[PDB]
């Protein structure tokens, strides 16, 4: 699940699928388990360090590959620009959403 | 030779005076200096090497290290980068 | 402190002794060192 590939839609064959696994990232082992063993995702936002200009778009979304409770539509994100990009327009954590 | 914008020397001669107002002279040394011609040298050249250089997004052009030829520095959320 | 290409810093800030808070105000969680605080946004006026 640490990988590049070309995607099999039937509309996705020229996609690059960049993928990896929560699981090899090791965010559990940064703090102690004492804490608290409830750890989840708020927010995830993508940051492209590229060179893309401030005209410049970029396509892509990043989607979760597995089974969760989500809300109709948590399940993905969109990027446009890259530089601390998340999937709003406008990024409210108090919105009630 | 003489402008506004600077003078500098460009010919020394020594010379001496006989007493019958004649004149005796040495070859002069003569001197030039680099001229500044901006309406005969204006040379475009494109510059692809400093792709995504944005005056508007986190970049400057800036000496690091001591070195003295500035490089471009980018801010990123986390990071900086920089080509030398 | 000084960190690396994209270095974070964990640290946690806790009370060490009796008082009257509810629960979760007896500590706060460093992500990065900026001037950080408890929450991912800090707002004194939302009624917590």
């Amino acid at each position: 699940n640490n990988n590049l590939a070309f995607g099999a839609g039937t509309d996705t064959k020229t996609s690059l699928q960049a993928s990896v696994s929560f699981a090899d990232l090791k965010i559990r082992e940064d703090y102690p388990a004492s804490l608290g063993k409830i750890r989840r995702i708020k927010q995830i936002s993508v940051t492209l360090p590229a060179l893309l200009g401030p005209y410049q778009d970029v396509q892509a979304i990043l989607s979760y590959g597995d089974k969760a409770g989500l809300a109709n539509g948590c399940e993905a994100l969109a990027v446009s620009h890259g530089m601390n990009d998340s999937g709003q327009f406008q990024l409210d954590f108090n919105d009630g959403k | 030779d003489e402008s506004a914008i600077a003078s500098t020397l460009v010919f020394v001669r020594r010379v001496g005076h006989e007493q019958d107002g004649n004149v005796v002279t040495l070859p002069p040394l003569e001197l030039a200096y680099q001229d500044f011609s901006p309406r005969h040298h204006a040379h475009w050249q494109p510059m692809d090497v400093l792709a995504n250089f944005n005056a508007i997004q986190r970049w400057q052009l800036v000496d690091l290290k001591g070195e003295g030829l500035p490089g471009l520095l980018y801010q990123d959320k986390g990071a900086w980068w920089y080509r030398s």
